[PDB]
RNA sequence: UGGAUUAACGAGAUUCCCACUGUCCCUAUCUA
């Protein structure tokens, strides 16, 4: 009866309030949080060729993928390459604070080597690297000949 | 945990919540199992315990042996049917559910497992990488 | 460890070097601690301690009778 | 770090993509992606299927029997890195790419 | 007993065949284990052993040991560098072969 | 009456008002406190969000399962163009 | 159980007793009652009060039943061992005592709580409590003796070491002060005494020594005087009970 | 709840009928409630009524009695609501001893056993109709409950008891019939034990059976003759377990079991 | 998706695989094991009455009869025909392992097919005999 | 010469570590104790291998080799696999193998003459054993027991197997090894013979809690300590046949 | 001791097994 999303007893008989602690509804999302501790892999240069190419990839590839990334367009200048997520959706401002301490945990002294940057397609399931890659796989197409 | 599982397990999914009927893997006799509670669960209102790769859990045959039932034995987990996400990245999943018979200390009751055996349930267990012949 | 083997030790090598000055020290201030125990220890554990130590000076009263 | 074509697309997979299923008969099959898992999940035949490189390479479309395509043998005899040996590899790589 | 015996003649009766054959078989022991001298935990002049170098270093959960280092090559300065892995696609294990 | 099962708060109360910001540019609240014998050096910098891709890297945490095993995982591209300097703003500390 | 029991928990004298059980039932169950309730609310605070510390005290009481080492039909060295050690007789008397002091508690509450659900005021019931409460605390200040023996016989039998009545053996015996424990601590890894003196032990002393990769127990024992088996000491008995039951060199 | 109203009854009652089962009165009196009685109110006499008769042929119907009246009247009757050999040797019995408490103006008598006896079946057949359920399910009558009959003599019958022992039996638990078969989960593995305790004659008459052994294979056996088959081809295996214990039970298969002999 | 394929092609409801059908087609003696098969109590015709190219278990002698002389049947005896689509076939119609690739589609266009049809046969033979 | 270790706190050292007249594999799990155990007899004489297999630990029962040459699973990686290769010399003729089983530690036991093996193994392997290997196959069972490999010790000196190998079962088998057997155990009573320690020409590494008695006897039987060449076992029978 | 123990049918009452499932673990998404 009368709804079945919510919450049953908001409150006992006394007090008669809501206390600020019933976990009402409102506003979800768009608040301003603060991660901590995100490990920088790699400091992508802006002029370089072959960014997101390692030691062992050394295939020339710059770190936009294939069409770009989604609802953001492709990378051209420097960048920085954060282990894991950040608040805040593409497109958005975000900042980066160095520390406030000094972390004493070995992930915080590791040397990161990286294998492999992949650069496959965002927009849909895509499998390759590179549209040289995509290319020489299909093979020919009508149009080119 | 358990005890006789070596070196820590990390997290992988929880394909077998307690009332699971998987198989029985190896030629202890017994034909399928019942999963009753699974040990090193946690503690949380409502959450039905259950059952990963590699886990231990307390089992029961449901039907075997005409001479193994109404008691429950340490049952150790090693086919998943539950993509579960191996870390160089590759989520792969097996075809059926199935366990093997070994006491508290992890021991086997058997002697050798037929199919193929988790990676990580082999890799905790030291007695099943020995009487194992398929790893995964 | 047989038997009494806490005593054994005790002769072969001795007890801590200054348990004589730390027992020495915690008699000599338990005539302070106990006052402390009484004008504190609030609430049943107030009552609790001094029935008991009326049972004391009864039972000392009784003995140098 | 060791690519993958895929069981039913025959795409390459790299890692992190795709699922992979184990038979009892310990067979592991890998998967470009959720299309050719469902597909083979469905059992349908990658040799009728017409988008797809076993259709194709033996259906009439693009050669197969090639002297370039010899060189892709997964080798169980690993011996010694030799880095002059490495040298060599990556310059022919690269002209079998361009003569195929 | 009168059921045991016979159970422990197992381990008690163990076969020295007839080696069935003409062939030979000897035991393999390397000349490198001759000279080799037994350790000692005391004398100060025993080996470095590496046990020594991760405590050194060190630390038993912290020490990056160099799994690289020791392996036989040509030369040693290329013994460590990389393999490459990959290239535009075509994992290059599988091209890597002599000639 | 007390409560039969106990369960843990649904929700942290160290979050709250669970409010819009005051802006897109959420601002920083505390800056690595200071040294006056270091060189001189920024503490933040803004850049853009753009993206998440994919990585393989190899392991060297000692004592860990994945000790020299390769690892894959999640990376987040931030768009972070040079940044120029405008201005300068001194602050002084009063009893408020 | 077997060889050096040393898992009894702990006998508090019998004030102790009455303390842990008393206080426990004042601390773990709801104190505050109001003359205003229902009469089915007070009489159930009263009914949880009796059946709790009737528990509690049975707990307190069938742990020490199932701990102890039940001297009779274990084995005949070990009965004898503690027959010469403790008291066979007053052993098995005293823990009679305990198992009839917990059936006495569990009849008291199971009689107090029957009467309770009759109650019809606040002090009927509250009175009731107190009858029962203190009826438990009179029937366990009865403990006073066993009590006061079953620490010391439970400090004594953890100490007591464990020599196995089958595995190979070897017995050392003959008159004091000639090399019983010399021997011993010159041939295995113990510490036993040495001094110039008659009885430089008091009680059995055993070694592990190992022959053949194999293991084999060494005992010396305090010895025997002339005694002509009618007077004899608890020291005595031991080594003649040894002597007899182990069968070794 | 139960043994409250035993004691209702034990109190309430001038005199207690202790319904045994002809078929097993050594493992259905399992006594310990007589200790009591005879030391709590010693008045009360415990007449023995072995019901279900005819399950047990009248030579054992003898043996079974031969032995007991040395102790209680020990009357061993069968009931039935139209043939009701052994009533005969009660029926004056108890009324006699009705007359007896000539200065009480009534008597109240009460009935106390097993559950799936026949204490509400006794009451209907010495009264003639049915004024309490009979049920072959084991817990039917669930409170006491006064019956008129005679002006005189009024009686009561309350719910079975099982005299708590962790020991002993839980295979003959499940053999006597106070669990209903529809409320155990394991009903195939227990097969073994009715062949175990019946032999093999009376088994390959009765259905007939095939010609077999095995428990297990005379379970698939009772199930492809009955067409108790599930999705291919298992067949119902619960189903039939469930079947052959409620033949057990309601004495469609004939047991018992021998004391010593004619002597 | 919707139901059908989800509730039919589940992991809970797999077929065998047909590479290992036809494995188990080609040689002679698992031919016969399979076929005479010692009574068992689970599979519904209990043992016998079971087909090879399928793998399904006919209750009874007339069951397997009709399943024969079917389109089901037929369906799959034409699915079982070429070559059974190894893994090399999938990691060769990307120029690798070519080579392997033509080693076994030559065996089996040369040595092995010919037995496996030969063999159905004699199956096909056995079967009626019979029934 | 029987040195007793264990791998972190674990007595199956034979799971977790491969021996061999020329090379040693140990996994990279922890610390620098147990691989410093091994090299402490070990010492430089032979290559010892830090490696994994398939990214596991347990790399003594996934793979299996003699001093001719070694054979490694399916699923090894051909990183790992370089590195195997350049660790050991040019002889180990190392190779990977197609298979269903993937356990090979388990269903091969071997020896540099003679390797017994698991009964569905395949031909092709049936063959390549010969090819790189260098022995010569029998498909077996140590007494009903499938799985040779965790089941059957063995060097070039002679072989344990679990304690319920029959005597007749077992003439069998020493027939096919031409050199002698004894039904073993190891690790306070652990069947599993093969995979609770390694062995070979001059050396032996056994769990901690392997008793004396089990140490004793698998000396006598393999000959390390100098010197107990086979006759110390009927020896030690005023010992063995008491003891049970 | 001259009035007594049952197929079929059932929106009759209760208990159970198989198939099956978002009832639940533990929720998620779409449409009007
Ligand atoms: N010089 C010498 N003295 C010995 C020898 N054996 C025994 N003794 C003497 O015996 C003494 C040993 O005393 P214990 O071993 O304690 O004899 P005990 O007093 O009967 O020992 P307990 O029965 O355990 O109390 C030594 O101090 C020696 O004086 C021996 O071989 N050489
Ligand atoms: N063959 C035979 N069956 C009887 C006899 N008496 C009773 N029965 C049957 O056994 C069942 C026993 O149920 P009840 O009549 O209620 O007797 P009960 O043992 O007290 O059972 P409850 O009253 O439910 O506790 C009855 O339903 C009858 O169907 C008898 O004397 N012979
Ligand atoms: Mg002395
Ligand atoms: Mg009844
Ligand atoms: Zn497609
Ligand atoms: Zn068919």
């Amino acid at each position: 009866h009368r709804g079945l999303r919510k919450v049953a007893c908001i409150g006992a008989w006394h007090p008669a309030h809501v206390m600020w602690s019933v976990a009402r509804a409102g506003q979800r999302g768009y608040h301003s949080r603060t991660s901590i501790n995100h490990k920088i892999y790699r400091v992508g240069k802006g002029d370089d060729e072959a960014n997101g190419a390692t030691s062992f990839d050394r295939t020339k590839k710059t770190i936009t993928p294939m069409g770009g990334f989604v609802h953001y367009g492709e990378i051209k200048n420097d960048f920085i390459m954060v282990k894991g997520c950040i608040p805040g959706n593409r497109k958005r401002i975000v900042t980066l604070r160095k520390s406030l301490y000094t972390n004493t945990s070995r992930k915080a002294l590791e040397e990161v080597s990286l294998k492999w940057i992949d650069t496959a397609s965002k927009f849909g399931k895509g499998r390759f690297q590179t549209p040289a890659e995509k290319h020489a796989f299909m093979g020919t197409l009508k149009k080119d000949l | 945990s358990g005890n006789g599982a070596q070196g820590t397990k990390f997290r992988i999914s929880l394909g077998l919540p307690v009332g699971a009927i998987m198989n029985c893997a190896d030629n202890s006799g017994a034909r399928n199992l019942y999963i009753i509670a699974v040990k090193g669960s946690g503690s949380r209102l409502n959450r039905l315990p259950a059952a990963s790769l590699g886990d231990m859990v307390m089992a029961t045959v449901k039907k075997g042996k005409p001479e193994l039932r109404k008691k429950v034995m340490p049952a150790i987990v090693v086919r998943q049917a539950k993509s579960w996400r191996r870390r160089d990245g590759v989520f792969l999943y097996f075809e059926d559910n199935a366990g093997v018979i070994a006491n508290p200390k992890g021991e086997m009751k058997g002697s050798a497992i037929t199919g193929p055996v988790g990676k990580e349930c082999a890799d905790l267990w030291p007695r099943v990488a020995s009487n194992s012949g398929v790893v995964v | 460890p047989q038997n009494d083997y806490i005593e054994r030790h005790i002769k072969q090598h001795g007890k801590r070097l200054d348990h004589e000055e730390r027992k020495r020290k915690r008699e000599a201030r338990e005539s302070h601690k106990i006052s402390e125990r009484a004008q504190k220890l609030t609430g049943w554990k107030g009552k609790q301690f001094a029935k008991k130590r009326y049972a004391e000076k009864v039972s000392m009263r009784k003995k140098i009778k | 770090m060791r690519i993958y074509q895929c069981h039913f697309c025959s795409s390459p997979c790299y890692p992190g993509h795709g699922i992979m299923f184990v038979r009892n008969d310990a067979k592991e099959f890998r998967f470009c992606r959720s299309k050719c898992h469902k597909a083979f999940k469905q059992r349908r035949n990658p040799r009728k299927l017409k988008w797809t490189k076993a259709f194709r390479k033996a259906a009439g479309k693009e050669l197969a029997v090639d002297s370039t395509l010899t060189f892709a043998q997964r080798r169980n005899v690993p011996v010694r890195y030799n880095r002059e040996l490495v040298a060599t590899t990556l310059k022919a790589m690269a002209r079998i790419e361009e003569i195929r | 007993s009168q059921s045991r015996i016979n159970n422990v003649l197992n381990k008690i009766h163990v076969a020295q065949p007839q080696a069935r054959d003409d062939v030979k078989r000897t035991p393999f022991i390397p000349e490198s284990v001759k000279n080799l001298k037994k350790y000692d935990p005391e004398d100060p002049n025993r080996r470095k052993l590496a046990r020594d170098i991760e405590a050194e270093n060190g630390g038993a959960g912290v020490f990056n040991v160099n799994l690289k280092d020791k392996y036989l090559l040509e030369d040693d300065e290329w013994k460590n560098d990389i393999m490459p892995e990959i290239l535009d696609g075509k994992n290059v294990y599988d091209f890597l072969d002599p000639e | 009456s007390h409560r039969k099962y106990e369960a843990p708060r649904h929700g942290h109360l160290g979050f709250l008002p669970r409010k819009r910001a005051a802006s897109i540019r959420a601002r920083v609240k505390a800056f690595p406190k200071d040294d006056r014998s270091k060189p001189v050096a920024l503490t933040s910098f803004l850049g853009y969000k753009a993206g998440m891709t994919t990585i393989v890297r190899d392991l060297d945490r000692p004592g860990s399962k994945f000790h020299k095993r390769e690892v894959v995982e999640a990376v987040t591209v931030v768009d972070t163009p040079p940044v120029v300097v405008v201005g300068v703003v001194g602050y002084v500390e009063t009893p408020r | 159980m077997q060889l050096s029991w040393k898992d009894i928990p702990t006998v508090a004298p019998a004030n102790d007793l009455l303390d842990i059980v008393l206080n426990r039932t004042q601390r773990k169950t709801p104190t505050v009652i109001r003359p205003g309730f229902k009469i089915t609310r007070i009489r159930a605070f009263y009914m949880r009060k009796v059946k709790y510390t009737g528990e509690g005290f049975v707990e307190k009481f069938e742990d020490i039943l199932k701990g102890f080492p039940n001297i009779n039909d274990v084995h005949p060295f070990h009965r004898d061992l503690m027959d010469t050690l403790y008291e066979k007789n007053h052993y098995k008397i005293s823990l009679a005592a305990i198992s009839r002091a917990k059936s006495l508690v569990e009849q008291v509450a199971r009689d107090y709580v029957r009467l309770l659900k009759f109650g019809q005021s606040l002090f009927q019931c509250k009175q009731l409590k107190r009858a029962a409460l203190g009826r438990m605390a009179t029937i366990v200040k009865k403990l006073r003796d066993p009590l006061a023996y079953l620490e010391q016989v439970r400090q004594h039998i953890g100490r007591l070491p464990s020599i196995d009545p089958n595995t190979r053996t070897l017995l050392i015996c003959g008159y004091p002060n000639v090399g019983k424990s010399s021997f011993l601590r010159c041939i295995t890894k113990s510490d036993v005494d040495v001094q110039p003196y008659a009885f430089t032990t008091k009680s059995l002393y055993v070694g592990h020594f190992d022959y053949k990769y194999l293991r084999f127990q060494a005992i010396d024992t305090p010895g025997i005087l002339d005694r002509p088996t009618e007077e004899m000491n608890n020291i005595e008995m031991q080594s003649i009970y040894a002597i007899a039951h182990l069968r070794s060199c | 709840r139960i043994w409250n109203e035993l004691y209702k009854v034990i109190d309430s009652s001038d005199v207690v009928i202790h319904v045994l089962d002809a078929r097993d009165p050594l493992g259905t009196r399992c006594k310990s409630v007589e200790e009591y009685m005879k030391k709590e109110t010693p008045h009360k006499h415990l007449i023995y009524v072995l019901n279900k008769c005819d399950l047990v042929p009248t030579w054992v119907a003898a043996a079974w009695v031969k032995h007991l009246s040395k102790e209680r009247p020990t009357l061993a009757f069968h009931a039935s609501i139209t043939n009701s050999f052994g009533k005969g040797s009660l029926i004056q019995l108890l009324r006699q001893f009705s007359q007896l408490h000539t200065d009480r103006k009534q008597i109240s008598v009460g009935f106390i056993g097993y559950p799936n006896t026949g204490k509400s079946s006794i009451i209907n057949t010495l009264r003639k109709k049915k004024v309490c359920q009979v049920a072959p399910i084991p817990g039917e009558t669930k409170v006491w409950q006064y019956i008129t009959l005679m002006k005189r003599i009024f009686l009561i019958d309350c719910p079975g008891i099982v005299p708590p022992s962790s020991k002993d039996s839980e295979e003959d638990i499940l053999f006597r019939g106070v669990v209903r078969v529809e409320h155990v989960t394991h009903p195939e593995q227990y097969i073994p034990g009715v062949l175990k305790r019946c032999q093999v004659k009376h088994l390959e008459r009765t259905y007939e059976i095939s010609g077999w052994k095995d428990a297990t294979e005379f379970i698939e056996i009772l199930a492809r003759k009955q067409g108790r088959l599930l999705k291919g081809g298992e067949p119902d295996e619960s189903g039939v377990s469930k079947q052959i214990l409620n033949d057990f039970n309601r004495g469609k298969i004939p047991w018992f079991v021998l004391p010593p002999e004619k002597e | 998706m919707g139901r059908y394929s989800v509730k039919r092609y589940k992991t809970k409801r797999r077929t065998r695989d047909l590479d290992l059908i036809y494995n188990d087609l080609s040689t002679k003696e698992s031919v016969q094991k399979l076929l005479n098969q010692p009574l068992d109590e689970t599979k519904p015709g209990l043992g016998q009455h079971y087909c090879i190219h399928c793998a399904k278990y006919m209750e009874t002698a007339i069951a397997l009869k009709t399943h024969l002389k079917g389109k089901v049947h037929k369906r799959r005896v034409k699915e079982l025909r070429g070559v059974p689509y190894t893994q090399e076939v999938s990691d060769a119609a990307a120029g690798y392992n070519l080579n392997k690739f033509l080693n076994r589609v030559q065996e089996i266009t040369q040595s092995v097919g010919p037995e496996k049809e030969s063999n159905e046969a004699l199956l096909k033979e056995h079967l009626d005999s019979t029934l | 010469m029987a040195t007793r270790t264990q791998f972190e706190n674990s007595n199956e050292i034979g799971v977790f570590s491969k021996l061999t007249n020329t090379y040693c594999l140990v996994a990279v799990g922890g610390s620098e104790n147990f691989y410093s155990a091994f090299e402490a007899e070990l010492g430089d004489a032979i290559p010892i291998v830090h490696t994994t297999i398939a990214g596991t630990r347990i790399i003594g029962r996934m793979t299996a080799g003699n001093r001719r040459g070694l054979l490694v699973p399916t699923q090894t990686t051909d990183q790992e696999l370089q590195h195997l290769r350049n660790s050991l010399p040019d002889s180990v003729k190392i190779q990977r193998v197609e298979e269903r089983l993937s356990a090979l530690g388990n269903v091969i036991c071997c020896n540099d003459y003679v390797a017994l093996v698991h009964p569905d193994i395949d031909r092709e392997t049936e063959e390549l054993i010969s090819d790189v290997l260098g022995v010569e196959v029998f498909r077996q069972t140590i007494s009903g027991n499938i799985l040779v490999g965790s089941y059957c010790s063995l060097s070039n000196q002679g072989g344990l197997v679990h304690p319920q190998t029959s005597v007749q079962d077992q003439e069998e088998l020493s027939s096919l090894l031409q050199v002698p057997l004894v039904a073993g155990t190891v690790n306070r009573g652990s069947s599993v013979v093969g995979a609770g320690m390694v062995v070979n020409d001059y050396l032996a590494v056994t769990g901690l809690d392997t008793t004396a008695p089990e140490l004793s006897v698998i000396e006598s039987i393999f000959r390390l300590q100098d010197a107990q060449p086979e006759s110390i076992s009927g020896n030690l029978r005023d010992t063995l046949i008491e003891t049970y």
